[PDB]
RNA sequence: UAAUAGCGCCGCAAUUCAUGCUGCUUGCAGCCUCUGAAUUUUGUUAAAUGAGGGUUAGUUUGACUGUAUAAAUACAGUCUUGCUUUCUGACCCUGGUAGCUGCUCACCCUGAUGCUGCUGUCAAUAGACAGGAUAGGUGCGCUCCCAGCAAUAAGGGCGCGGAUG
């Protein structure tokens, strides 16, 4: 999995774009809105929320009677498919971030029940804490998942108290019979995490997009002309009147690569037309850096044509493509203001012939497993047999190789690992360490990786404060000049990713190790709240202003973006990314060294 | 709101010679401003700095109407009929 | 001998704010001091101005009960009963009921109360002689308007019937 | 006249190290010459930072083939398209005319993450004219400090009218 998106503007006539804008902003986005609303009020909805899997076909079932509707009719089939796919993905996400949140809440409740002090454990067990300690050592002799299973499995007060004592230290036997206030703060922190997860689980339903803003305009008339009767209704009117009038239709996900048919203009320019809309021809305006992808698209489609469809589109360097509208600055009709943009998702691994072989092996394994899975059932539907036929068709067609560039992949020395330490102040720090002999081959810092570019790092912090102030000075004036250094941060993290992967290449690394951070901006919020609740007992504003800057620094600390960028570059290059635990205490260099060493140690089994 | 308009609306919602600030007059002023602003909001859909003002005027008029309703329902009804709210 | 405080017996229908103010003035305490003694922090200083954004909890009232030595149910009997809406501002007073007993009634702060049921008088929201809004009930060192020094019991004959 | 003091950032030093340099003694010895790392430690006659607003389908970072090259990388050949961003420059400006509309002010006091702060000329009014990014303070900025204003933070005071459930 090394999917990356390239983009290109699409240029055509004013009418060719009026057709698309009318056909999406007026018929496709309303279809997505109605599909979302219907998905919400479906009777099985609360069942889906219990799982993370919305059923495979439900969204299409609510769409089949919707295609013939008076206000949703007059669309290509592969665009009803776009709407179905968008809504299905929205609710495939929304049922996976609420199921895992519920799992976290359940686990945190179990841990809150787990947590007892030394005195509390003594009074519950009815024995001296020394017996608790001895039995806890005994049970540690007989990871944490096993202990939680043991606790949830037994009903004895003594054994369960032993589990509690063990997991209080984290499968450790610490004999420092002190710091009861520390336990009080820890229990307070766990309770705050419980409260925050509960506050999260009451989430808004997927909104959808209202381009017409009919509700806004109607509510303005209701609020001005009439008078509300209670506060709870005037508040709803106010909330509606302040909502954001979105003005961009949903994209068009074309999950089939061939739905975009490519051609060469009489001027040599590349051109696209999509399945269902062939009278609409769009001319590709890319940049030369992205030219080879589009030329590969045209060459691959022509190569499939010239073999009488003996070649499997499915090894195409194109996987799918969104067809979005950007936002333009100025005035005029929307088709003349917003720039149509094609976002093609390409499997970079397929560019080389050698990587194409890897992709071929992956697909030929997964799809023959699919064939075996369908061959056990005896239902033998007709379209099910059509699917079975297509699977063997892809099997047969996959062994016909297109002519692609050749690069002998990347032979990686398994010993030499790369450990990356992230931090609030040192965004990254890399240690190239050989595992056979623990001596680090090399160290680099945030000034070494950003060489000649290190000035950016300071300029990121110098102005992200400045912009943070400028926004504040413009909000009170209600000017739209709210700017932020998100692009600068993204550029800096991309530079770091390139530097780290280049360093791994130079020393012939066999892996890259990144820490598993977990919920990092939440644990610090909980800890700061717990500390401020004693530092400020009854003053909530004081509990908030306490460690404000530290918390906002954590929240804007983009560990996830940096990890994703490094993962993208390593996958593009072939470095096998692993994971480890960042040591809690230590210098960044030692942190990275021990991180990579631990990753190597755990990998061995 | 223009001074001439305020004087005219005070006189035309007047209860006597000197009643500026009577709940009827305050509701009349707020209603006049909101009625002028609704067209501006039909046209300029980006002027949020006026959106906050509109919300404030709506809430002020709502409070005034509730107060006058609790005090004197008769005056409340005749007022809400005069303004057609 | 046993640890003690200048205990005050609560009135009938007195406010939590006014009762805490009388408790403080009879103990020469401060809102921060009373909160620290009770163990709930500056929450007390909030209650003196009726900001019950997070309704006074059972724990936050048991902790007070430990200090002022008044039963927790008797404490809840000066907050509005569950579901009843009160206005934290303006502070309202009936002159006759103050002349009868020098306290501030929580029932005066209800959204639904405009008349004294045992006096048939429209209760006062501001001083009837100088139009000065009344302070927080806990801040009533004595029964007089701060700006005009008019006794609270006097205002009974200025407030309308 | 004032910007004291604090905080952050750069540099300049000084020290100790190596991820450096040297040496083979190949993991040890020294050294701080470069490169860096960690402190503290000053703001030099200065080093480096540097935040008033804008303007290019801008340039470069590109693909394939072959050679040397293990490879990077270089060279040679063929092709080239304008996407979205980050800098560095250069240049322009410090806006006008119309409308529609929001907020804030009886009058005080304190004073906010409040506003303002450039050069010259004419005034020395409160404003024009020319210029102009060096633009109050410290090497550079701040929500910090100075100066003026402060109704448009918040709080308190407080006059007369209307309302006063
Ligand atoms: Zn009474
Ligand atoms: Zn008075």
């Amino acid at each position: 999995a090394s999917q990356i998106t390239i983009q290109a503007r699409l240029i055509s006539f004013e009418s060719n774009r009026q057709q698309l804008w009318k056909l999406m902003a007026d018929l496709n986005t309303p279809l997505i809105n109605e599909l979302l609303c219907q998905l919400g009020q479906h009777p099985d909805f609360e069942k889906w929320q219990q799982k993370g899997k919305l059923p495979s076909t439900v969204v299409s079932q609510l769409c089949q009677p919707l295609k013939t509707d008076p206000r949703f009719a007059g669309q290509p089939s592969r665009l009803y498919m776009s709407a179905i796919h968008i809504v299905d993905y929205i609710y495939k996400s929304w049922l996976a971030i609420q199921k895992r949140l519920q799992q976290q809440l359940d686990g945190k409740t179990r841990w809150l029940e787990m947590l007892n002090s030394d005195a509390e454990l003594v009074e519950l067990s009815g024995d001296t804490l020394e017996a608790i300690r001895v039995k806890a050592a005994e049970i540690l002799a007989i990871l944490s998942k096993t202990l939680f299973d043991a606790y949830q499995e037994t009903e004895d007060i003594k054994s369960r108290s032993a589990i509690s004592y063990l997991l209080k230290n984290g499968c450790k036997l610490t004999d420092k019979e002190e710091d009861s206030e520390k336990f009080a703060k820890r229990r307070r922190q766990v309770e705050i995490q419980i409260q925050r997860l509960t506050e999260k689980l009451i989430s808004r339903m997927p909104k959808g997009r209202d381009l017409t803003n009919a509700k806004w305009l109607e509510t303005l008339l209701t609020a001005t002309t009439t008078v509300a009767e209670d506060n709870a209704q005037a508040k709803r009117w106010q909330d509606i009147l302040l909502t954001r009038s979105s003005s961009l239709p949903f994209p068009l996900v074309f999950e089939t690569n061939e739905d975009m048919v490519w051609s060469k203009n009489q001027k040599g320019r590349l051109c696209v037309h999509f399945n269902g809309l062939s009278d609409l021809i769009f001319e590709v305006y890319c940049g030369n850096r992205q030219l080879h992808w589009f030329q590969r698209f045209l060459e691959d489609q022509q190569t499939k044509r010239k073999s009488k469809n003996q070649h499997s589109s499915g090894l195409f360097t194109l996987r799918n493509g969104h067809l979005v509208w950007l936002e333009g600055e100025g005035k005029g009709e929307p088709w003349n203001l917003h720039h149509l943009t094609l976002y093609c998702c390409v499997d970079n691994r397929l560019w080389t012939e050698e990587g194409t072989e890897i992709v071929r092996q992956e697909k030929a394994d997964e799809i023959t497993k699919f064939i075996t899975n369908m061959k056990k059932k005896s239902d033998l539907s007709d379209t099910q047999q059509a699917l079975i036929q297509r699977k063997q068709s892809t099997l047969t067609r996959i062994n016909n190789s297109f002519e692609r560039p050749s690069q002998p992949l990347y032979q990686g020395q398994s010993h030499i690992l790369v450990g990356v330490s992230l931090g609030l102040e040192k965004p990254a720090t890399v240690a190239v360490v050989d595992a056979i002999a623990n001596k680090v081959l090399a160290y680099r810092s945030i000034k070494q990786l950003l060489g000649d570019n290190y000035e950016l790092l300071n300029r990121q912090r110098r102005q992200q404060q400045y912009l943070s102030h400028e926004r504040h000075k413009a909000q009170k004036n209600f000017s739209p000049n709210q700017f932020g250094a998100s692009e600068l941060g993204q550029h800096i993290d991309r530079l770091l990713a390139k530097a780290i992967v280049a360093l791994a290449r130079t020393y012939k690394a066999g892996s890259i190790v990144l820490p598993k951070l977990g919920d990092m901006r939440e644990v610090v919020q909980s800890e700061i709240q717990a500390i401020a609740e004693q530092k400020f007992p009854g003053y909530i504003e004081g509990q908030q202003k306490y460690a404000k800057q530290y918390r906002v620094n954590v929240h804007r600390w983009s560990y996830g973006r940096l990890i994703q960028s490094i993962q993208s570059k390593a996958a593009q290059t072939g470095i096998v990314i692993e994971e480890g635990k960042q040591p809690i205490r230590g210098s960044p260099h030692d942190k990275a060294k021990e991180l990579a060493l631990s990753a190597y140690n755990l990998r061995l089994t | 709101l223009s001074t001439e308009a305020t004087a005219k609306i005070v006189s035309e919602f007047g209860r006597d010679a000197n009643d500026t600030g009577s709940t009827e007059v305050q509701v009349a002023l707020l209603t006049a401003q909101i009625n002028h602003l609704q067209g501006h909001f039909a046209e300029h859909k980006k002027d949020h700095h006026s959106r906050r003002g509109l919300l404030r005027m709506v809430s002020q008029r709502r409070k005034l109407l509730d107060y006058l309703k609790r005090k004197d329902v008769a005056r409340y009804t005749q007022l809400i009929e005069r303004l057609g709210l | 001998v046993k640890p003690w405080l200048f205990l005050i017996k609560p009135y009938e229908g007195e406010s939590l704010s006014h009762f805490l103010g009388r408790f403080r003035r009879a103990n020469h305490l401060s809102a921060s001091g009373l909160g620290t003694l009770a163990g709930i922090g500056a929450i007390v200083a909030r209650w003196e101005r009726f900001h019950f954004n997070p309704r006074p909890s059972q724990q936050e009232l048991e902790a007070i009960a430990s200090v002022v030595e008044v039963d927790a149910q008797r404490l809840a009997q000066m907050l509005p009963p569950a579901g009843v809406g009160m206005q934290h501002e303006p502070i309202r007073l009936c002159g006759a009921c103050y002349a009868e007993s020098p306290c501030h009634r929580i029932e005066w702060q209800y959204k639904s109360v405009w008349k004294c049921d045992r006096h048939q008088l429209k209760i006062l929201a501001k001083c009837p002689n100088c139009q000065a809004p009344f302070k927080m009930p806990a801040l009533w060192e004595d029964g007089c308007c701060h700006r005009c020094r008019m006794p609270f019991a006097e205002m009974a004959k200025l407030q309308k019937v």
